[PDB]
This record gives C-alpha cells, structure tokens and sequence, in this order.
C-alpha cells in the first residue's frame, strides 16, 4: 500500500504541475467541514500491489 | 530584499520563498513552518 496516487480534483494538472494538497475535495452543494461526506471526498488513494 | 510566492502562503503546503542576505541567494519551496512576516531583523 507504500505506493498512491490522486483520484479527484477541481481541474486536470497543467504541464508538470506538482500539487501535495490534502485537502477534502468539495464535488457539490454540502460543505465539508474538515472530514469526508456527501458531496466531500479524501482526494488520494492507494494501489495496494 | 525577498519575496514569498504561492496559493496560501500559509508555512503548510508548498509555497516558493525568495530571500537575499548580500553572501548569498536564498531560495526554498518549503511545506514547512516561516513566520507570517519574516523581515530581516537586523
Ligand atoms: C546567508 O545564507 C547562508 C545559507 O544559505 C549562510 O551560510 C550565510 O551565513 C548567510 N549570510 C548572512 C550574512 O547571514
């Protein structure tokens, strides 16, 4: 599980873009007051190989 | 003598800081703690 990657974003990266950010992503009406919900998503995940 | 250049320039994420101190250029990305305004107190 050593090995992530991003799933989600506001916009694609431009050309060599190179964003840590952690933060929830919002993708609609709720808010997300610092933790995962409706419309409030963790933006990265792993591989697991 | 120096700029900060970035998003939130907040001493979290990823944020270019540019300082000068006459020996040497000074230049840093840091995801790291600065003060939120780091003059040079001379
Ligand atoms: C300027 O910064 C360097 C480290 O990059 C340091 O070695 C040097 O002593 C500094 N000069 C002064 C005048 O503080």
């Amino acid at each position: 599980y050593n090995y992530l990657f991003r799933l989600f974003r506001k916009s694609n990266l431009k050309p060599f873009e190179r964003d840590i950010s952690t933060e929830i992503y919002q993708a609609g009406s709720t808010p997300c007051n610092g933790v995962e919900g409706f419309n409030c998503y963790f933006p990265l995940q792993s591989y697991g190989f | 003598r120096g700029w900060i250049f970035g998003t939130t320039l907040d001493s979290k994420t990823q944020s270019l800081l540019i300082v000068n101190n006459a020996t040497n250029v000074v230049i840093k990305v840091c995801e790291f703690q600065f003060c939120n305004d780091p003059f040079l107190g001379v």
